[PDB]
RNA sequence: AUACAUUUUUUGGCACGGACGGGAAGAG
RNA sequence: GAGACGUCGCGACCCUCGGAGUCGUUCUUGACUUGGUCGCUUGAUGUUUCUUCUUCCCGUUC
């Protein structure tokens, strides 16, 4: 601990003496506590083609992938359109990024193939069933009476096309699903700030946003913190 | 409306703000330009939610009812 | 009445400005003139096909800036108020 | 604000080095605080004269430099 | 008042080089200046943007159409700033 | 004493006689000038290779007199007084300058060591200050 | 480079200069304007011919602001 | 004796067609002010004289102006 | 001296042949009679005439050529 | 400083205070004229003294573009 | 001690094994 | 790649040859003055008109 100041000024040991989180995280992330969305409301108008769209309603577009069926059978737009799977693609890695870089500490290569394997035995081997109409296919985005007609079709021309061809999105898509269910909490964090600094004034949002400034612009430890205060218990 | 524009931008918008020198706040933005090579022909546009506009910049602004 | 005060009001926003020369400029609007001279810090400079180029601060001219791009979130009415 | 101080040059045949690349020769017969310039009609610099008198707004000018010292 | 306008007035008498809009340097004896840059200089060189070089009297520039002044560098020392 | 982003950020800068830095063993580090100076002084130091940096699209100039250089990993290269034993040590400056002084170095006591250096090395104008000539 | 609030309060600081003709000056602000006309300390106009950076080093400059676009801060004082 | 602001206040409803800095228009003037920008019904864009489209209900920012005509 | 704008007003009273150069256009010019008087150089020009320049003639109404796309004057 | 006489004065002016930076900056931190008075000479000052000193013994007669330069305080 | 847009500034006349580089030779 | 028109350099049979400085008044200030020519034997650079292939060598990238 303390390894750069000539006693007590930086926490950060000689070893890392140039880490900057600021070089990591954006203001409006503030080290974990949101993730910001606001961009992705602008490339959503520009793929949408229109205005209808809020941030508040992109969010509740979002939403839709903490479920594990809805993104697939209740999508905002066609998953075939290529503006859409462009903008998924791009988002889905950003929601990734983010998560690694939220939780350094975890094994990212450890939940990678849990991912991965996840996708390869389950997700893309039927893994949505309906009692009604069976089992959905992610490539082809058709139902299928029975699992025998079902396997006889993961061999067919069509989903060979398929799979070969939209593979990478589909496995983006499964991504962003995935990694924004283990973010919950920063979803809602975040969507809760949103609606906060929504109904601001213009003050009120003014000093918000210094707030916001100056934690990211903040010494990680200050010349008035304590050593050595421990309560028992 | 519509606005014509000295750099070729066809800016479809819906209006916010309003002064002596026609500078404009506006929503619900949707530009349309054309990114051109030479023996090129390309149509393209894109939307913008929130978007400030100078003056000197509008040559005819119009409204299609 | 006027949009200068407006703009003045428009404080600490990270925001994407475009110029008669069609340069993308994202950058934190520290303060802006009563003449549109914006004041830029955390500047990102981009043309329209050609690779990026970032700078610290800069103080772009009001007569250069076409349309600066607005943030995602803002409450538009409430400004507009005198 | 302040006049353009060109009396010294009243008089004289200068050339108005004009907007676009364009010139004009003449002598000069007045101006006002714009630097619009009144003038002896002469020619557009291979040349011909129009005009009797000729009147040049003030933006369009460049220069006017001054053929006779 | 502006400090520049100031400066260029002092550069009176001085060498100042000179260049416009158009690209068109000058050099030459600065003679008179105004509030607005309305310069006239004697004795003046005038550099074609392309190259070549004229030689010529009195010119007056007016500061509309002037781009960027060069002043000598012992007017650095004082006294307007 | 590294050569340490500290020891750079406390060094005297100055606008020479181009901005240069006043300046160890290795020569590291470099990232914290940030690109910022047209000549670096490393002049007395015990630097044993001229290798070690970060790209520095504005250095200009590089004094290095009396150190060690032994080894070589920009238009003026000054490395007076230092350790150049071998004519093909000096190869790696092919690939680079117009300004080059390697005086007192053991290199230039060998056989054709000034035509070695104006074959492998034709970019220079100017050798231990005397002018690259034609014959 | 410092956080400042405006160009006044950041006098003397090494200044990058760009205007509409496409040349780039640096030098020091010696002093501003009205009308963001720029004096220039130790000026060199840096142009680019359509390949490379050519340079010319001017010296004392007056700078007028119809034709500057932008200006960035080169260097700290000094 | 006719200067130009009340040759304009006469012309207003009445048709107009304006140059620009180029194109041609062709429409009935609605108002006019001291600056000299433009308020016009049934606005027809000649590119060149050639109308090529009917805009309808436009307003024209003066300095880009370059004539008015009948 | 004989200022701009007494010229301009000495050129309305006799109506006589204007010959107006435009601002940053080179190829065309206006031919006509002066009939307006602006504070600024805008002016009204009744039977004007637009001339493409030798570097013939064609058809023109009455016109006004707004004061900031002048440049020469003649009369 | 030191003053150098008996240089080459073809050299031009810019190239002779460069080469003079670089030869003399093996000492420590470091004017020429080209009128008739001052032409094949130079002022070369440096921050410490001590590097004055040792210049001027270690440099004494050393070929600079031909010549032998001698240098005085 | 008791602050604002109509000519000189900021309402603009703007816009339309495979590459690469250097040097040399030989041909059109 | 070739023709102008300029502007700053490698060599030389050539030419040429040796902020500073002064004063009034007072313990510190105010005034006044201030490389050129020829080659390139394939030096470097803008404007401005017209109309590439193959082979060998040396460096970057995959
Ligand atoms: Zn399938």
């Amino acid at each position: 601990s303390s390894s750069d100041p000539s006693r007590r000024t930086n926490i950060l040991s000689d070893r890392a003496r140039d880490l900057d989180l600021n070089e990591i995280f954006t203001r409006d992330e503030q080290y974990g506590e949101y993730m910001e969305l606001e961009q992705f409301h602008s490339l959503w108008l520009n793929v949408i083609k229109r205005g209808d769209c809020s941030l508040l309603q992109f969010l509740d577009i979002l939403e839709l992938f903490l479920d594990d069926e809805k993104y697939l059978l209740t999508p905002p737009m066609d998953r075939k359109n290529d503006r859409y799977m462009a903008f998924l693609l791009k988002l889905s890695k950003y929601v990734e990024t983010f998560f690694f870089k939220s939780y350094a500490l975890l094994d990212a290569a450890a939940v990678e193939n849990l991912i991965k394997s996840d996708f390869e035995h389950s997700y893309c081997r039927g893994s949505l069933r309906s009692e009604a109409k069976g089992i959905y296919c992610p490539f082809c985005s058709r139902w299928f009476k029975t699992s025998s007609v079902f396997e006889s079709h993961l061999v067919g021309k069509i989903h060979k096309k398929n799979e070969s061809k939209r593979r990478n999105f589909v496995y983006s898509e499964y991504k962003l699903h995935r990694y924004l269910k283990y973010l919950n909490d920063e979803f809602s964090r975040t969507r809760s700030f949103v609606e906060r600094k929504l109904a601001f004034t213009a003050n009120e949002r003014m000093a918000e946003m210094d707030i916001l400034t100056q934690k990211y612009e903040a010494p990680a430890y200050d010349s008035t913190e304590k050593e050595g205060a421990e309560q028992v218990d | 409306v519509i606005i014509s524009l000295r750099n070729n931008h066809k800016i479809i918008a819906r209006v916010k703000a309003f002064d002596r020198h026609c500078n404009m706040v506006l929503e619900n933005v949707k530009e349309l330009w054309t990114e051109k090579k030479g023996k090129n022909v390309i149509n393209r546009e894109r939307f913008i939610s929130k978007l400030f506009l100078r003056g000197d910049s509008v040559i005819v602004v119009l409204k299609t009812p | 009445m006027k949009l200068v005060n407006f703009l003045k009001k428009l404080r600490n926003e990270q925001v994407t400005i475009e110029l008669k020369n069609g340069t993308t400029v994202w950058g934190t609007l520290q303060s802006v003139s009563p003449q549109m001279n914006a004041i830029l810090t955390d500047v990102k400079l981009t043309l329209p096909s050609d690779n990026i180029a970032s700078l610290q601060y800069i103080n772009i001219r009001g007569n250069t800036i076409r349309q600066i791009i607005l943030p995602d979130s803002l409450n538009l009415d409430s400004l507009l108020v005198d | 604000v302040s006049t353009p101080e060109l009396k010294k040059y009243m008089d004289k045949k200068i050339l108005l080095n004009i907007n676009g690349s364009r010139k004009v020769a003449g002598i000069l017969r007045g101006y006002d605080i714009f630097l619009n310039v009144v003038l002896d009609d002469a020619m557009e610099i291979n040349n011909h004269q129009l005009g009797l008198q000729t009147v040049i707004r003030g933006n369009s000018i460049i220069s006017l430099e001054a053929l006779d010292a | 008042n502006g400090i520049p306008v100031k400066l260029l007035n002092e550069a009176q008498g001085h060498i100042v080089s000179l260049e416009l809009t158009t690209g068109a340097t000058y050099r030459g004896k600065l003679v008179e200046s105004e509030d607005s840059m309305n310069v006239q200089l004697r004795d003046v060189i005038a550099t074609e943007p392309q190259g070549a070089v004229t030689h010529m009297d009195q010119i007056f520039v007016r500061g509309s159409q002037i781009k960027f002044i060069v002043v000598p560098d012992l007017l650095k020392n004082a006294p307007l700033f | 004493m590294k050569f340490t982003p500290s020891i750079v950020i406390d060094a005297p800068q100055y606008y020479v006689d181009d901005l240069q830095l006043e300046t160890e063993s290795m020569p590291s580090s470099l990232k914290h000038l940030t690109k910022p100076t047209h000549i670096l002084d490393l002049t007395n130091n015990d630097l044993i290779m001229i290798p070690d940096l970060s790209r520095r699209d504005d250095i200009h100039t590089l004094l290095l007199g009396r150190n060690n250089i032994v080894e070589v990993d920009v238009q003026n290269l000054t490395l007076s007084n230092n350790s150049i034993r071998r004519f093909e040590d000096l190869q790696r400056l092919r690939r680079a300058l117009k300004n080059l002084t390697l005086i007192g170095n053991q290199v230039c006591h060998l056989a054709n060591y000034r035509e070695h250096v104006l074959r492998l090395v034709p970019h220079l104008e100017t050798l231990d200050f005397q002018n690259v000539t034609a014959e | 480079v410092a956080h400042s609030s405006r160009l006044a309060n950041l006098i003397d600081y090494k200044l990058r200069v760009l205007t509409q003709d496409g040349r780039v000056y640096i030098g020091q602000l010696m002093a501003f304007d009205k009308h963001m006309n720029l004096v220039l300390n130790e000026c060199i106009e840096e142009r680019v011919p359509k390949i490379k950076v050519e340079k010319r080093v001017l010296g004392l400059t007056i700078l007028r602001g119809e034709q500057i676009l932008s200006t960035v801060v080169e260097d700290k004082p000094l | 004796p006719v200067n130009p602001k009340p040759f304009l206040k006469g012309l207003v409803n009445h048709r107009v067609g304006v140059k620009l800095k180029s194109t041609e228009y062709r429409g009935t003037l609605v108002s006019t002010d001291n600056y000299f920008n433009l308020q016009l019904n049934e606005a027809e864009e000649f590119v060149a004289g050639v109308s090529h489209g009917t805009l309808g209900e436009i307003f024209i920012r003066c300095n880009n102006v370059l004539y008015i005509r009948e | 001296m004989v200022p701009p704008i007494n010229c301009i007003f000495n050129f309305l009273q006799q109506q006589t042949p204007v010959t107006i150069w435009l601002f940053e256009q080179i190829g065309i010019r206006i031919k006509g009679k002066i009939v307006g008087f602006d504070e600024f150089m805008n002016v009204v020009i009744d039977e004007a005439v637009e001339i493409p320049v030798n570097s013939k003639g064609t058809p023109l109404g009455k016109i006004l050529l707004k004061g900031d796309n002048i440049t020469l004057i003649t009369s | 400083t030191l003053y150098v006489s008996q240089l080459n004065e073809k050299i031009n002016m810019q190239r002779l205070r460069v080469n003079l930076f670089l030869l003399f900056a093996t000492f420590g931190e470091v004017v020429s004229m080209n009128f008739k008075k001052q032409r094949g000479q130079a002022f070369i000052t440096m921050r410490t003294i001590d590097q004055a000193s040792l210049a001027q013994i270690s440099l004494n007669g050393e070929r600079f573009f031909g010549k032998p330069l001698k240098v005085e305080f």
